[PDB]
């Protein structure tokens, strides 16, 4: 089949600036090239058809160029709402083939996380389980270390970590960390500490509670 | 309004088969090609095939030759893609989509996508737990624990509360999915007003509204 | 001596394939038909097919026509039954058997049978627990939470056989559990060591649990 | 496919007496019929070939008869060692087909069960679980009812019951009942009782222990 | 004995196309292999001998290849009259052994059944019995359902169905459904109905008669 390359897996820029994506086709696909946008959790959205023509509702900021084998998608005046994965696709020959996809990244200043800790709810305790949840919201860059302490001893098991994609409002990152214990194990200890280590400070951000 | 209605999730045992539906409405069903796209989790887009509901003419991708069969039912204006001999590699989101050029503008319309999960595990509905605190703002939360399969939809106050919301991607652990969601609101909002976490799990026909109660 | 050697158990995921072996020894491999029999848990006997190792002549049951494939390897004197596209229906014990008539008597020889379990669950070795408490005393052994079948239980390496009750395994929440009791004279225990020997071939597990008075 | 229909699922006699099991073939098979004996947990054992001829090592107490469609396997001087499921089979037509199987039963006098209770071992308590095991050995008939009581309250969940087949020595039955709790639940209560209701007594047999 | 395994039990093709059936021998039989054709209700007809040589009268559309273990029969320009079962046989070693056979199946477009109902004849009514017959001829595919109603109530007992093999002229299927009752029972009711349900059916095909 015809192969659409897209050499870059990630593209970076700042809010208000511009970015571009190349797409290399293994053979001549004329101008029968389309560009799609996919935000996380949503269906793909067609941006460009026929190499350079926009679909209805696609703003001027998205411009497609190229013919033959070298096609480029250019996004100007980039805003945080443009955070998505972008695919090229040829429809000049069958079967229809897509590019690997290029995800947009937005550079910005560092930001320390706002950390919040939540004890197990009374409802969960009736189920025999006990989850302690620690939210780490709106930090940058995405790299962050989180540790759990139970009465001074570290626990690195039964922890479920999940990171959001880059925030569509302020380009920051957020992280949820869940320490799950049995109700008996939970009631056999007092202090439950959540420690966040981020490059914004050498001192960890500490949130704790005594049950 | 032009719409493409797709079911949320389909849980099918390995070796079995499944039929994914795409109900069209608001336009002449037999006037536009119906495209089918597969997207595996954390992967890219793959073209399955296309069909014209007028005469059931099809163009297939050879990769999905014996795997997918496209049909249409003109009495119901519904397109169907039957997947056979299901394996783990078939677990993906399946989109139906059309492209309309009315002589003035070109518009694309997509279905929500059907999350087909191939597994021997049975459905499990999620356990929704409130996250209330023990400043000018307050952060509230919602723990959606131990469900299968994907997906679940989480909204706050039936979508009326959208700013300051972070819904975290689901993590698979011990054959079960779990996610969480946080919302930050003015301290004058909570606990003075009602803050409700709305969880929907279509694979189990579950809709749970859990209010974040102070203690 | 004539012997037919079969593996104890095979755990195969739904849709995969498994090849059960039947190693023959003590006789001329190419002289006797090699029969195969399926027995679902708690069901009757079903004939799968037979193969003559001399020229690999086969006679299949139509029910297992596309499912089972019988082969032989004469360099190892081993028979093989391959099962394809496994389903829950194919979970059973599979025996290989031959019949020998030497011109004087007719004898039958059977393998131990291979417990093929078709399931997406992983292997779990059992947790073996001692059951410790007149003229007699009853001891026990709890073989809890294992997968898949089977397990074998002996007492004092088979030297303690009379007065033993080994209860069939029960599946409960994806795991098997069985127990075994032994009743001995009050002068045997706790004066002498009483050992419960558990073997789980699916996980290569052999646990010897002493019934310690404590 | 020829069907082999064994009329009875179970056949009953006393020790020393005789039993017989019949097998009906859908079409004529002449004399190409075999009989098998399968004890619990063992591979089948061929008893009869050619309807009436015995395999080597089979005692003369096992006698086969019949030709055409009606075949019979007779066991004289039945002993507790003969407790097994017995199958007929035809090898006259392909595919070879078996009978459904007839399980031998033995009548005997009633017998009250010997009941033994065992608290959770210290080994299992380190794992967070706690299983209480109750053995009910050597009773007849097989019908029996077991209840678990925790400080007087009945627990009919988390219980795993297992029955043995009829004993190959005294033709009795045995039962194992295991109540599994978490270690927290186990330490939240004191009295653990295993109650057995059997025909041999209008009052239940009670074995208990106090964790105290 | 030598095993001649025909892997495919069926072989689907369309009229005018070319089909190939394979046959693998357990041991080396050189070229001492024959192919036979058996149409329904007829004696076998020898097609190929010496793995590749045709018997007199066999059209050149039937060609055979292979030496040693792997053999293949190829039918070019497949006719609707070619619907039959095809066997491979080795005659290199005794005893001679046949393959399990491969049935030729022909693909075609769908076709609705032509349904005709027939009341019990006056000759059969003098015998004491009564058989109502419904013919469902020239339909495709072969799956079809028939439901018998007596005075609007479904009747299941006394119904015997029979399907023909694929028609040697148009590659369709046919089925006959016969409801047999006693003459007294046949005269206790009035309306008799056979309802045909097929893939082509947007509604059942209902044919009825009133005694
Ligand atoms: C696999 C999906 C896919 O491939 N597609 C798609 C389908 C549905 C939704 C979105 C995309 C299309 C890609 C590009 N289009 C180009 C043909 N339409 C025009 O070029 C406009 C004509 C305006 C004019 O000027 N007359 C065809 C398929
Ligand atoms: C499914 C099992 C099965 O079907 N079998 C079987 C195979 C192995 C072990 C046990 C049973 C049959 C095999 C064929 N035999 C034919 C009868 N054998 C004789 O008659 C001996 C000749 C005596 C004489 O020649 N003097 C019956 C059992």
């Amino acid at each position: 089949d015809i192969v659409m390359t897209q050499s870059q897996k990630f593209m970076s820029t700042s809010v208000g600036d511009r970015v571009s994506v190349t797409c290399k086709a293994s053979q001549n696909v004329g101008t029968n090239v389309a560009w799609y946008q996919q935000k996380p959790g949503q269906s793909p959205k067609a941006l460009i058809y026929s190499a350079s023509y926009r679909y209805s509702g696609v703003p001027d900021r998205f411009t497609g160029s190229g013919s033959g084998t070298d096609f480029t998608l250019t996004i100007s005046n980039v805003q945080s709402e443009d955070l998505a994965e972008y695919f090229c696709q040829q429809y000049n020959n069958y079967p229809l083939t897509f590019g690997a996809g290029t995800k947009l990244e937005l550079k910005r200043a560092d930001a320390a996380p706002t950390v919040s800790i939540f004890p197990p709810s009374s409802e969960q305790l009736t189920s025999g389980g006990a989850s302690v949840v620690c939210f780490l919201n709106n930090f940058y860059p995405k790299d962050i270390n989180v540790k759990w302490k139970i009465d001074g001893s570290e626990r690195q098991n039964g922890v479920l970590n999940s990171w959001t994609d880059q925030d569509s409002k302020d380009s920051t990152y957020s992280m949820s960390s869940t320490l799950t214990l049995t109700k008996d194990e939970y009631e056999r200890h007092n202090s439950y500490t959540c420690e966040a280590t981020h490059k914004t400070s050498t001192s960890p951000i500490v949130k704790s509670f005594n049950r | 309004q032009v719409q493409l209605q797709q079911p949320g999730a389909e849980l099918v045992k390995p070796g079995a088969s499944v039929k994914v539906s795409c109900k069209a409405s608001g336009y002449t069903f037999t006037n536009y090609w119906m495209y089918w796209v597969k997207q595996r989790p954390g992967q890219g887009l793959e073209w399955i095939g296309r069909i014209h509901p007028s005469d059931s003419d099809t163009n297939y991708n050879q990769k999905f030759k014996g795997k997918a069969t496209l049909t249409v039912d003109k009495s119901s204006s519904t397109a169907y893609m039957q997947l056979s001999s299901l394996t783990s590699e078939d677990s993906a989101v399946y989109y139906c989509a059309i492209e309309i050029y009315d002589g003035y503008n070109t518009m694309d319309y997509w279905g929500q996508g059907t999350s087909v999960t191939v597994s021997s595990a049975k459905t499990t509905p999620p356990s929704v737990y409130p996250l209330a605190p023990g400043n000018s703002m307050v952060t509230l939360g919602c723990l959606v624990k131990g469900y299968f399969p994907e997906p679940v939809t989480v909204t706050w106050n039936s979508g009326s509360l959208s700013s300051g919301v972070h819904t975290f991607p689901a993590v698979l652990q011990s054959d079960l999915y779990t996610l969480s969601s946080s919302v930050t609101v003015p301290s004058s909002t909570w606990p003075s007003q009602t803050v409700t976490c709305n969880v929907a799990h279509p694979a189990s026909s579950t809709k749970v509204d859990k209010k974040i109660v102070p203690r």
